[PDB]
RNA sequence: AGCCAGGAUGUUGGCUUAGAAGCAGCCAUCAUUUAAAGAAAGCGUAAUAGCUCACUGGUCGAGUCGGCCUGCGCGGAAGA
């Protein structure tokens, strides 16, 4: 399990890339399998991309921390996030054709500028 | 099976057994199965017991046992009427009153020990529990 | 249906249920379990 | 740190002790030192989960008798035979 | 969809091979030769995996991946069998440029970020049949 | 607790075996991507495949776990 210590270093770990960290893109990670995952993990390390999945009244605790508050709706149903702290973008074109070449999850809400954006609209990035 | 090498006469006066136990605590292991109940251990059930938890440990760690069984039991046997002096020596006892340690243990782990005196105390006429050592 | 004075739970599908005074163990998976209290 | 807090007996003897073993409350002894001896009873429970401490014995404790304290180490302690119980403390002036 | 790991210029004996994969509907000698066709360049003794894939059609495709972790580590410690006791008695030996070739295979075959990942990888393979590493 | 999801690579770890592939048996039990995934807790195979578990993310919404000490009860408990 995890130890209110253990929650709290690792809101420091996800607040600390978060400051980093040029965009982030929030997604659905249900009904994947691992291998596939791996896949976009070796496509998220050639991409400069920190790939996390963390538990959501965490995320609202390390989102606190500026300027990613736009994206504390998109916590609700489970929570997959691409911080690329190198460059920004290469999340986002990433992860539509990884949800359009598996056809599962989502990729609901990104976020920019301290703006979310609404799923359709992620084609800015 | 446990027996008086050599002793000074060859029976001995039913005596009693009363009041309380010396040795209540546990002065070579980390742990012990003490008695809470007021009973005579045979050497046959001593010995059935160590076996129990020797099989128990695997032959690890190291078990010491307290009790001794000095004290010799008579019985005439059937068809017998009474007299004639007093009978024929049949086996040997402990005398255990509570709160006496039977055996100690140690280079074990804690849960496997607790098991181990399960399996041994089911061989024991006598109510007993587990113990560990203090300090002090 | 073993019936004896001690009863157990023999694997961890195995549940012990009290009924009309009894006390019985009850499994899903293995009939052998299947135990009351006598 | 451990802070024990006790009374000073109006009793004594086999009886005395009986009753407070009854009460669940224990007799203990503060000796040691210049001093004279003090008999003092304390909550058998507060203690018993105190002494499931292993520095209760190695330190130096504090005692808390009418208003005042006294600092004192775990001298023996004489323990029921079969029960998790506590017969009686020796406490020596530390 | 199927693996085994078959040796290197062989095929088509009936225990390893054409009941395993023969249940399946896979057309036996295609995979025999074109696998020997293929894998005519791995050395003779190591096994090398082959994953089969096969769809609707019977029609299969097979990526034939590198050797074994195993077998690469029997090859290069120059031994045969490896240990029966792992660590405790110990078989053979590698220096780090033969975890580093073995991991180079295998970052072709790993999932690892580094070819420090794959050579740690190529490290615990080594670990588990009692190779020393030197 | 339930219910949705995943339970990964090296790799079928080596030994052994006609076969052992996490799951006859012997020994090690590492490392990687990790939110997590035991060189695997059970069913399974000629050996696989196939099925849950450990573990973790989601939904849920406030108490829950199991020992210790005691009070009174239950079973153990059949005869002319
Ligand atoms: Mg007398
Ligand atoms: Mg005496
Ligand atoms: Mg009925
Ligand atoms: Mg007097
Ligand atoms: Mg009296
Ligand atoms: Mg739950
Ligand atoms: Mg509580
Ligand atoms: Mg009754
Ligand atoms: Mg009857
Ligand atoms: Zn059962």
């Amino acid at each position: 399990a995890l130890n209110l210590q253990d929650k709290q270093a690792i809101v420091a770990e996800v607040s600390e890339v978060a400051k980093g960290a040029l965009s982030a893109v929030v997604a659905d990670s249900r009904g994947v399998t691992v291998d596939k995952m791996t896949e976009l993990r070796k496509a998220g390390r050639e991409a400069g991309v920190y790939m996390r999945v963390v538990r959501n009244t965490l995320l609202r605790r390390a989102v606190e921390g500026t300027p990613f508050e736009c994206l504390k709706d998109a916590f609700v149903g489970p929570t997959l996030i691409a911080y690329v702290t190198e460059h920004p973008g290469a999340a986002a074109r990433l992860f539509k054709e990884f949800a359009k070449a598996n056809a599962k999850f989502e990729v609901k809400a990104a976020a920019f500028e301290g703006e979310l954006i609404p799923a359709s609209q992620i084609d800015r990035l | 099976m446990l027996q008086p090498k050599r002793t000074k006469f060859r029976k001995m006066h039913k005596g009693r057994n009363r009041g309380l136990a010396q040795g209540t605590d546990v002065s070579f292991g980390s742990f012990g199965l003490k008695a809470v109940g007021r009973g005579r251990l045979t050497a046959r059930q001593i010995e059935a017991a160590r076996r129990a938890m020797t099989r128990a440990v695997k032959r690890q760690g190291k078990i010491w046992i307290r009790v001794f069984p000095d004290k010799p039991i008579t019985e005439k046997p059937l068809a017998v009427r009474m007299g004639k002096g007093k009978g024929n020596v049949e086996y040997w006892v402990a005398l255990i009153q509570p709160g006496k340690v039977l055996y100690e243990m140690d280079g074990v782990p804690e849960e496997l020990a607790r098991e181990a005196f399960k399996l041994a105390a089911a061989k024991l006429p006598i109510k007993t529990t587990f113990v560990t050592k203090t300090v002090m | 249906m073993k019936v004896r004075a001690s009863v157990k739970k023999l694997c961890r599908n195995c549940k012990i249920v009290k009924r009309d005074g009894v006390i019985r163990v009850i499994c899903s998976a293995e009939p052998k379990h299947k135990q009351r209290q006598g | 740190m451990f802070t024990i807090n006790a009374e000073v007996r109006k009793e004594q003897g086999k009886g005395a002790s009986r009753r407070l073993r009854a009460a669940n409350k224990f007799p203990a002894i503060i000796y040691g030192g210049k001093e004279a001896p003090l008999a003092i009873e304390l909550d058998h429970d507060k203690v018993m989960n105190m002494q499931a401490k292993a520095e209760f014995y190695s330190e130096v404790l504090t005692i808390v008798v009418d208003g005042k304290e006294i600092k004192v180490k775990a001298q023996d302690v004489q323990r029921h035979p079969y029960k998790p119980k506590l017969q009686h403390i020796d406490f020596v002036r530390a | 969809y199927v693996k085994l790991q078959v040796a290197a210029g062989m095929a088509n004996p009936s225990p390893p091979v054409g009941p395993a994969l023969g249940q399946q509907g896979v057309n036996i000698m295609e995979f025999c030769k074109a696998f020997n066709a293929k894998t005519d360049s791995i050395e003779k003794g190591l096994p090398i995996p082959v994953v089969i894939t096969v769809y609707a059609d019977r029609s299969f495709t097979f990526v034939t991946k590198t050797p074994p972790a195993a077998v690469l580590l029997k090859k290069a410690a120059g031994i045969k069998s490896g240990s029966g006791k792992p660590n405790k008695d110990k078989v053979g030996k590698i220096s780090r440029a033969q975890l580093q070739e073995i991991a180079q295979t295998k970052a072709a075959d790993m999932t690892g970020a580094d070819i420090e990942a794959m050579t740690r990888s190529i490290e615990g393979t080594a670990r588990s049949m009692g190779l020393v590493v030197e």
